[PDB]
C-alpha cells in the first residue's frame, strides 16, 4: 500500500495485527520485525480546477487545489482550496468566475475578490 | 441570451456523439470490432468477446436512455411552466410578481 | 580497420513543438484527436 | 452480425425497455409542444390596417415577404440558435 | 591526417509515453496539438477536446504526491524450510 | 471413433482442424462428455493397423 | 470518520458559492426592502 | 482487476443517477421556493394556501 | 494503480459522463440558491431606529 | 464492412488508407490497385412504422 506511517494512539490488542475503518480499508499496521502501531494515512492529493479566460482573452490561467490547505501543495488561501497564479483584491465586483465560499475570480492579470 | 435553447441542442447532439464513441469501447475485450473478433477468434471464446461488447453496449445505451429520460422531465416541467406563462401572461394580466 | 577520429561536444536546449508524428496510419478530416502513445 | 443478435435475444427485453422509453420520450416531446402552443382552437388573423393608437408590433407580427411567415425577432431567433 | 576535417550538427531527443491532443484540418494533416500534461491550460484543453476554451473554471484532473522510495517489512527470523521432507521423502501415504 | 493422439483436442465445440471439418463436427451448443482412452493392445498392429 | 473515508476514496464535497452570510445578507436586504417598501421594491424603486 | 471495475463503475453509475434524481427534486422544490419569494415576500398573494 | 487506469480507459467515457453529469448538478445548486435568495440587486438596510 | 462505395472528393495524403468520421465510423478508404478515393455509405436503413 502506498500512504505515510505516522504514529498511532491506537490501543491494539495483542492478538490484533490490523487496523480497518468504517470504510474496512487498512488504517492501522502492525509492523512484524518490531511490535509498533503504525498509522496509515493516504499521501497528500486533491482536485485540480483550471480558471481561466477565454483563449480568445488571454492564455494566463490560475490552478485552484480543492480542499488542500495551502502549506501542504500568488499563494491565496479560500475555504474552496488553494489558489495558485491569481492574487487577491479587497475590491468587491460581481461573480465573473465562480470559485466558492464567496470568492469569484475575474480578468482584468487574473485576480480573485 | 438564447443559451437555453443552444444547451439544449448542445446536451443532445453531445449525448448522441458519446453513444457513438461508446462503439469505440473495447470494454476489456480483445477488439471494439465484431468482424475483427469473428476474423481472429475460434467461436467458444468469441461468444465471451462478443458477450463482454454486448454487455458494454447495453450499459452505454441504458445510460443513455436514462440521462434521456432525466432530461425529459426537466424539459416537460420546463414546458409545463411555459405552458403556464402562455395561459397567464399572454391570455391574460397577472397579479402574480415576477 | 577501426580507427578513432571523431570527437564530440555537447549542448542542451528546447525542443519547442517538433517532435509530433501520425500516429496511425488513418485519414481524418477537421477533427481533434487524443491519443496516448 | 447475425449470431451477435442471437447472443442478444438471451438478455430479454431490454432492447424492447428502452424503445419504449424513448417512444415516451418522444411523444411527450409533441405533447408538450401542444399544450405551449396549442392553446387556441381558432386561427386569429390582425386587419390589414395595423394602426393600433400609435403602437407598433411589427417586430413581432409576422413578416408578409419572408417566405417562413415569421416575425423580425422571430427570424433573429431562428438564426441565433443552430 | 589522411581524412578530411568536417564537422556536423545533430539534435537527439527521447520519447516518453504521453497523452496528445491533435488537430486534423479539412485536407487531413496535423496541424496543431497540445500536450495534455506539460501545461494546466493545455490539460483543459485536452479535457475540453478543443483547442478554444471559453471563461470558465474547469475540473480537469487530481494533484497527488508520489511515492518516493519502497520499504519492505518483513519478520527478521530466518529459517531454512524443510520442503525436502515433504517432496524428497521415499514412501507417502495411501 | 479412434482419432491420432494430437486430434483429442478438435473434439470439442467450436475447434478448426482437419477432424473437426472434414470428419466429425460437434456443435456449438453440445452438451455432453467426451471419453479419450489409449487402444495399442487392441487397436494397433506391429506391421500397422 | 466518515467524511476522511469518503475523501480518501475520492469523494469530495465542493462549497457553496454563497456563504451562509451572504445568504443571510440577501434575507436581510430582503427584510429591509419589504418592511420599509412594501411591494414597490419588488416592482421597480423602493 | 475488470470484474472489481464493473461492479465499481456500476456501484459509481448508480450513485449519480440517484443523485440527478435527488437533483431534480431539489430543482422543483427551489423553484417553488423562488416564486414563493417572488410572490409572498414581493407580493401580496391572492393565490389560496 | 496505473495498469487498473489503463483498464478503465478501455471503458470508454464513462468516467467524463459521471463527472459531468456532478459537475452540472454542482453548478445547480448554486443556480437554486440565485434562484432563490439573489432576487433584489439592492442591498437595502432598516432604519437605526 | 458492408456498404455502397462512391465517389470520393476527398484528396488523402499518400500514406493514409482508412478514414474515419468526427465520431470515428469509417466513411472513405483508398483503393490498393487504383490509387482512387471511395466514401464508404452503409446500406440504407430505416424505421418501419405500422
Ligand atoms: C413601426 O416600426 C417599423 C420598424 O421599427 C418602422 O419601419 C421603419 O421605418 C423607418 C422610417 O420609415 C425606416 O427607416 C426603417 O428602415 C423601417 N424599419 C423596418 C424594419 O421596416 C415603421 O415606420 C413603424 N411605424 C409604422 C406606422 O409602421
Ligand atoms: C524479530 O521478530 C520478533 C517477532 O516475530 C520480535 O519479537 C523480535 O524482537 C524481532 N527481533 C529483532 C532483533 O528485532
Ligand atoms: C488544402 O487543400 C486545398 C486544395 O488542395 C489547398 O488550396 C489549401 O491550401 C490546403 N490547405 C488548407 C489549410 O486549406
Ligand atoms: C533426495 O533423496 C535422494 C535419495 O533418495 C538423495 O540422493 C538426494 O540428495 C536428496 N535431495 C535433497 C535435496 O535432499
Ligand atoms: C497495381 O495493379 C494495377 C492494375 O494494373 C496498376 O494499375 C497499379 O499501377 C499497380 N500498382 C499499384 C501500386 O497500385
Amino acid at each position: 500500500g502506498t500512504g505515510v506511517l505516522t504514529e498511532s494512539n491506537k490501543k491494539f490488542l495483542p492478538f490484533q495485527q490490523f487496523g480497518r475503518d468504517i470504510a474496512d480499508t487498512t488504517d492501522a499496521v502492525r509492523d512484524p520485525q518490531t511490535l509498533e502501531i503504525l498509522d496509515i494515512t493516504p499521501c497528500s492529493f486533491g482536485g485540480v480546477s483550471v480558471i481561466t479566460p477565454g483563449t480568445n482573452t488571454s492564455n494566463q490561467v490560475a490552478v485552484l487545489y480543492q480542499g488542500v490547505n495551502c502549506t501542504e501543495v500568488n499563494v491565496f488561501q479560500t475555504r474552496a482550496g488553494c489558489l495558485i497564479g491569481a492574487e487577491y483584491v479587497n475590491n468587491s465586483y460581481e461573480c465573473d468566475i465562480p470559485i466558492g465560499a464567496g470568492i469569484c475570480a475575474s480578468y482584468q492579470s487574473i485576480i480573485a475578490y | 441570451a438564447l443559451g437555453k435553447l443552444q444547451d439544449v441542442v448542445n446536451h443532445n447532439a453531445q449525448a448522441l456523439n458519446t453513444l457513438v464513441k461508446q462503439l469505440s469501447s473495447k470494454f476489456g475485450a480483445i477488439s471494439s470490432v465484431l468482424n475483427d473478433i469473428l476474423s481472429r477468434l475460434d467461436p467458444p471464446e468469441a461468444e465471451v468477446q462478443i458477450d463482454r461488447l454486448i454487455t458494454g453496449r447495453l450499459q452505454s445505451l441504458q445510460t443513455y436512455v436514462t440521462q434521456q429520460l432525466i432530461r425529459a422531465a426537466e424539459i416537460r416541467a420546463s414546458a409545463n411552466l411555459a405552458a403556464t406563462k402562455m395561459s397567464e401572461c399572454v391570455l391574460g394580466q397577472s397579479k402574480r410578481v415576477d | 580497420q577501426c580507427v578513432n577520429l571523431i570527437t564530440r561536444t555537447q549542448s542542451y536546449t528546447n525542443s519547442f513543438t517538433r517532435g509530433v508524428y501520425y500516429p496511425d496510419k488513418v485519414f481524418r478530416s477537421s477533427v481533434l484527436h487524443s491519443t496516448q502513445d | 452480425s447475425t449470431e451477435c443478435s442471437n447472443l442478444l435475444l438471451q438478455y430479454g427485453s431490454f432492447c424492447t425497455q428502452l424503445k419504449r422509453a424513448l417512444t415516451g420520450i418522444a411523444v411527450e416531446q409533441d405533447k408538450n409542444t401542444q399544450e405551449v402552443f396549442a392553446q387556441v382552437k381558432q386561427i386569429y388573423k390582425t386587419p390589414p390596417i395595423k394602426y393600433f393608437g400609435g403602437f407598433n408590433f411589427s417586430q413581432i407580427l409576422p413578416d408578409p415577404s419572408k417566405p417562413s411567415k415569421r416575425s423580425p425577432i422571430e427570424d433573429l431567433l431562428f438564426n441565433k440558435v443552430t | 591526417s589522411g581524412w578530411t576535417a568536417g564537422a556536423a550538427a545533430y539534435y537527439v531527443g527521447y520519447l516518453q509515453p504521453r497523452t496528445f491532443l491533435l488537430k486534423y484540418n479539412e485536407n487531413g494533416t496535423i496541424t496543431d496539438a497540445v500536450d495534455c500534461a506539460l501545461d494546466p491550460l493545455s490539460e483543459t484543453k485536452c479535457t475540453l477536446k478543443s483547442f478554444t476554451v471559453e471563461k470558465g473554471i474547469y475540473q480537469t484532473s487530481n494533484f497527488r504526491v508520489q511515492p518516493t522510495e519502497s520499504i519492505v517489512r518483513f519478520p527478521n527470523i530466518t529459517n531454512l524450510c524443510p520442503f525436502d521432507e515433504v517432496f524428497n521423502a521415499t514412501r507417502f501415504a495411501s | 471413433f479412434v482419432i491420432r493422439g494430437n486430434e483429442v483436442s478438435q473434439i470439442a465445440p467450436g475447434q478448426t482442424g482437419n477432424i473437426a471439418d472434414y470428419n466429425y463436427k460437434l456443435p456449438d451448443d453440445f452438451t455432453g462428455c467426451v471419453i479419450a482412452w489409449n487402444s495399442n493392445k487392441l487397436d494397433s498392429k506391429v506391421g500397422g493397423n | 470518520d466518515l467524511i476522511c473515508a469518503q475523501k480518501f476514496n475520492g469523494l469530495t464535497v465542493l462549497p457553496p458559492l454563497l456563504t451562509d452570510e451572504m445568504i443571510a445578507q440577501y434575507t436581510s436586504a430582503l427584510l429591509a426592502g419589504t418592511i420599509t417598501s412594501g411591494w414597490t421594491f419588488g416592482a421597480g424603486p423602493a
